């Protein structure tokens, strides 16, 4: 039972120092490894280092002379500094406990073995998208019922907004059935637009007062909004 | 790759079959048998030999594997065996026989240690022309064998390039598999036995207490410093410190690093070198370490 | 540098073979890869699968030199689908930083699901704010092709369509959006306004109108 | 070239057979069968006795 919480800012302008935070609640950190991986579309994901309980650490040859790694004995947080960040170096963080690993193919005494690592526990990963331009708040308008039974469709609408990812919850996270958060769509105007839809009963209709809560963490904005049919 | 290499990988040019045509092709080769042709150094290699003597390649068809021999003498003459178990290196022998040829005797090539040879009956025997002059070796013989397991884990690989008409070089393949070392192996519990069988002889002539110590070997090189054999068909050379190392007064088995060598100068040959051509496959052999070789350090203890 | 693919009938065990292959002896271990998730590992060393893995997936033991590292996957489904990495990690090799090249596995014969669309007109309050957008929610459609023609009563709209690229749920099912910019006046004008969805062979059509 | 070298036969030498007789030694005889329907092998009835062929 270990879980890992990986909490980035979500955007960071270009040539600057990204940071990040992998907080643990499993075990003690000085116990295991703790390594970072980066994913980002249409490219393989990349190990970019581990960390010791020591903590020494090793690098990456691609990235050595950009990234540096510590670890806090206060708090089991994992941190994760890079420099010269650039348009490429935006995608999915993420940190997972590495397990040492030891593979005897020979006499001992004479070397012949290697150690090898493998990650068990990931966590859950904070995307970071590195661009000059500036944050957006969304604009959340709510979307009407259509009025055979009893199905019936609501939702909420999160116009153009940057950067990505935006959390959506129905009552404050009290409705769960029959909630579909769609992925967003980024327009020519550079800006993501997402929707989120519940499928609830005609009957319920009338009156349960549905509302979506928003969340946009780079915009710092927390939007509530209320739906109801229109005449 | 590896990171923190006594086999090189080796590219060179080698003329063909046509004297007009030449071709590049590439071999593995031991560190032992190589030298760089610069110290300064660049890293251009070539081979030990190639400054001091010519070289020729064993045949590959002929084995190097001792098999008994009867030396024969012939008709008007005779051959006496001395039959005494206790029978020393020279003197009176009370029982004697006569016999026309000697028994099975293989002609095995060693050094420091004595293998596959006779068992001394009855005690252990110390041999020598001169106990009282450390310069004279001492031939030990044991009454109990000991048994060394030495193997070559390597899967090397028999690359067969011609370099002319009917003439065939044998260049070692890359290996296949890990890269390990050759060695052998030593029961640590006979061979302590053995060795302190050893010590209480050794007494005998050296007074009924004293310190009696072993170290390695620290004159000569090459040949003299390693326990140099054939196995198989490869040379090894193993560093015996392990074994002779060790104080005496008053299932755990020791492991010898052995080192290899294709290019050969035995029996202090001087202006023929041999060239030993890869023997494909992964190589074991077990053998009897019957006897011993050694020699005091001297001075004025 | 980038995804090899590879296609397997449902129900039907697959095996997976491992780019470069291990010079000496090997421990191997193969993770399992969904966009946007997190990697999760089947088999740490060769033939270990840590605790909660299905007994289905299974990795080749290097028992003997000479075998080949593969994935085998028995009872292939839906949720298999995914990108597969082989790491590896020789005797003769040094430190192996990169993962394996991605192996886009893919299940054949899966079941076609026909798309669940839900056509939104604007809200009161983006006519308000003097701008208009028409939303058409496309769910729970497989296979995840699908193709979008907005149309005006006849008339094709052609111009400030922005749709999304089908991605997968946890249905397996695949889902997209497409969104329609207008100006309030442009909404107010037309009778009626509708979305064609295209799945394969079918196509559905749902309309809305301004009060 | 490819399989084996190569010797130039002397010019001198002559590749021309010339009769040669095989002789025994000392202590051994050759027994020559001189039975003009002599076949392969088996008993021959005229035997002689010969130093070299
Ligand atoms: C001359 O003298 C020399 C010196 O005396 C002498 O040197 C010896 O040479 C031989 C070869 O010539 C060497 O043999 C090898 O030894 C390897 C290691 O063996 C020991 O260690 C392992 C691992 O121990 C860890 O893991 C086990 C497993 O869970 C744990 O239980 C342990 O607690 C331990 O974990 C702790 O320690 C780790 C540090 O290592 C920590 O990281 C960890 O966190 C923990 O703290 C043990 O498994 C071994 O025990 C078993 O095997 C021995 C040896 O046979 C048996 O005696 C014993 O009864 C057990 O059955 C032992 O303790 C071997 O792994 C190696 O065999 C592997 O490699 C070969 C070739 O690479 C493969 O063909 C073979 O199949 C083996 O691979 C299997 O395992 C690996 C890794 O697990 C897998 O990746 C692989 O897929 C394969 O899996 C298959 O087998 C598994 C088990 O075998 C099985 O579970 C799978 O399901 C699958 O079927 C090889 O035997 C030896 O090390 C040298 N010794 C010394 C001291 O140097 C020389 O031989 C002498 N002879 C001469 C000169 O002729
Ligand atoms: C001190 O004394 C110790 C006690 O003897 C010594 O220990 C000896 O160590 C040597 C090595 O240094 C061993 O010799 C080698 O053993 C190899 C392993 O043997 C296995 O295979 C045996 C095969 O079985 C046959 O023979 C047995 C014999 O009784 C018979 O019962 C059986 O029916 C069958 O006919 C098996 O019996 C054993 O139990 C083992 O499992 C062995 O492979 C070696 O043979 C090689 O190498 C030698 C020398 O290099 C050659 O003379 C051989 O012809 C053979 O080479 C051919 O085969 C190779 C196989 O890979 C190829 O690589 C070669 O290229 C070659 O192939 C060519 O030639 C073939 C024949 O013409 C052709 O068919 C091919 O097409 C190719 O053209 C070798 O014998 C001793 O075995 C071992 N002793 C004992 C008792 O085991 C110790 O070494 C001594 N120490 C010192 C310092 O001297
Ligand atoms: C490696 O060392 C071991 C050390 O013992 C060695 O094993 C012994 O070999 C000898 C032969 O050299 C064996 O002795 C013979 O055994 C046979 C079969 O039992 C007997 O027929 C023989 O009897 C006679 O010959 C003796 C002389 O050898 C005479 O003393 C006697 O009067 C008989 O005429 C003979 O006893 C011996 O049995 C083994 N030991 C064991 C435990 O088996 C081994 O041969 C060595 N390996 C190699 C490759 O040389
Ligand atoms: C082997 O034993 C013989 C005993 O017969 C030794 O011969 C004697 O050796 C001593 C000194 O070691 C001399 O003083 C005697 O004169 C020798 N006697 C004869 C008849 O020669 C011989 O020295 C022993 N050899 C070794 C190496 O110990
Ligand atoms: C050494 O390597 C050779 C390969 O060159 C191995 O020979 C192969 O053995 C496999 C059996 O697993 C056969 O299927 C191949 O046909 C063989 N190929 C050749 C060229 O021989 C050999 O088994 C290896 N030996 C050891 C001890 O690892
Ligand atoms: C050298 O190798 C031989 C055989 O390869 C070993 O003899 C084996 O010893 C074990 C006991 O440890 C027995 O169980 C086997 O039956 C023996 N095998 C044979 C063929 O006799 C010997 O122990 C090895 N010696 C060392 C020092 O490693
Ligand atoms: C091999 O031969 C080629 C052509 O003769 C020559 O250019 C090259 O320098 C040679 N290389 C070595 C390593 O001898
Ligand atoms: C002898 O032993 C010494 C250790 O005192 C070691 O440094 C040296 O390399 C050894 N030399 C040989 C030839 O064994
Ligand atoms: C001799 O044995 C000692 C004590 O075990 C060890 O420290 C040392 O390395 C050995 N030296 C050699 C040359 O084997």
């Amino acid at each position: 039972q270990v879980q890992l919480q990986e909490s980035g800012p979500g955007l960071v302008k270009p040539s600057e120092t990204l940071s990040l935070t992998c907080s643990v609640s499993g075990a003690s950190i000085s116990d295991h490894y703790w390594s970072w991986i980066r994913q980002s579309p249409g490219k393989g994901l990349e190990w970019i280092g581990y960390v010791y309980d020591s903590g020494d650490t090793n690098y990456n040859p691609s990235l050595k002379s950009r990234v540096n790694l510590s670890l806090d004995t206060s708090k089991n947080q994992v941190s994760l500094s890079l420099t010269a960040v650039t348009a490429a170096d935006s995608a999915i963080y993420y940190c997972a406990r590495t397990q040492h690993g030891r593979r005897i193919y020979g006499i001992v005494a004479f070397r012949e073995w290697f150690t090898y690592f493998y990650m068990d526990v990931w966590g859950q990963g904070t995307p970071v998208t590195v661009s000059s331009a500036s944050t957006k708040g969304p604009s959340v308008f709510p979307l009407a019922p259509s009025s055979s039974g009893g199905t019936a469709a609501l939702g909420c609408l999160v116009k153009d907004y940057f950067p990505e990812p935006v959390t959506v919850s129905w009552n404050s996270g009290a409705l769960t059935s029959g909630v579909h958060t769609f992925p967003a769509v980024l327009q020519s105007s550079g800006l993501y637009s997402l929707s989120s839809v519940v499928t609830v009963p005609s009957s319920s209709l009338g009156t349960q007062t549905y509302i979506c809560n928003v969340n946009h963490k780079p915009s710092n904005t927390k939007v509530d909004k209320k739906v109801e049919p229109k005449s | 790759a590896i990171t923190d290499g006594e086999l090189k990988n080796c590219s060179f040019n080698m003329t063909t079959e046509l004297r007009d045509k030449r071709q590049k092709v590439h071999a593995l080769f031991y560190k032992l048998d190589i030298v760089p042709i610069n110290e300064n150094q660049n890293t251009s290699y070539r081979l030990i030999n190639c400054n001091t003597a010519a070289i020729t390649q064993a045949c590959p068809k002929v084995s190097f594997e001792p098999i008994p021999i009867h030396y024969c003498a012939p008709a008007g003459f005779a051959i006496l065996k001395c039959k005494d178990k206790k029978f020393n290196g020279t003197g009176p022998c009370p029982s004697v026989s006569t016999v026309q040829c000697t028994h099975g005797i293989k002609p095995v090539v060693s050094t420091q240690l004595l293998l596959n040879g006779s068992l001394a009956e009855e005690e252990v025997m110390i041999r020598s022309e001169d106990i009282r002059n450390n310069a004279k070796n001492i031939l030990v013989q044991f009454n109990t064998p000991v048994q060394i397991n030495c193997t070559r884990p390597n899967n090397n690989t028999r690359k067969s390039i011609r370099i002319g008409p009917g003439q065939w070089f044998y260049a070692t393949g890359d290996i296949i598999g890990d890269i390990r070392q050759a060695h052998c192996n030593v029961s640590k519990a006979t061979w302590n036995e053995t060795l302190g069988k050893v010590v209480k002889q050794l007494r005998k002539h050296f007074g009924n207490n004293t310190i009696i110590r072993f170290a390695n070997s620290s004159g000569g090189d090459l040949e003299v410093t390693t326990h140099s054999f054939n196995c198989g068909g490869e040379f090894f050379y193993c560093d015996t410190s392990g074994l002779f190392n060790s104080t005496w007064i008053s299932n755990d088995s020791i492991t010898l690093p052995c080192r290899i060598k294709q290019i050969i100068n035995m029996w202090q040959r001087i202006g023929q070198a041999m060239y030993a051509p890869p023997i494909q496959g992964v190589i074991r052999c077990v053998s009897n370490i019957t006897g011993l070789i050694l020699t005091r350090d001297g001075g004025s203890t | 540098s980038y995804v090899r693919p590879l296609s397997v009938a449902l129900g039907e065990t697959a095996s997976i073979s491992c780019g470069r292959q291990a010079l000496g002896s090997r421990a191997v271990q193969w993770y399992q890869h969904r966009p946007g998730q997190a990697p999760i590992l089947l088999i740490y060393n060769n033939q270990d699968r840590p605790s909660g893995i299905p007994e289905r997936f299974s990795g080749t033991p290097d028992i003997n030199f000479g075998t080949r590292a593969t994935l085998t996957i028995s009872g292939v489904e839906a949720g298999d689908e995914a990108d597969y990495y082989c790491h590896m990690w020789d005797s003769r090799s040094g430190f192996s930083w990169s993962f394996g090249g991605a192996t886009r596995l893919t299940v054949l014969g899966q079941p076609k699901a026909a798309p669940s669309v839900t056509l939104f007109p604007p809200s009161s309050e983006e006519l308000q704010a003097n701008k208009a957008t028409l939303v058409c929610l496309i769910s729970d459609f497989y296979p995840g092709a699908v193709t979008v023609a907005w149309k005006a009563d006849s008339s094709p709209v052609k111009a400030g369509v922005e749709t999304t690229t089908p991605s997968k749920q946890s249905n397996n099912k695949y889902a997209a959006s497409s969104y329609l910019s207008l100006t309030p006046e442009q909404w107010k004008s037309h009778k009626s306004y509708s979305c064609q969805v295209t799945h394969e062979g079918s196509t559905v059509e749902k309309t809305v109108a301004p009060t």
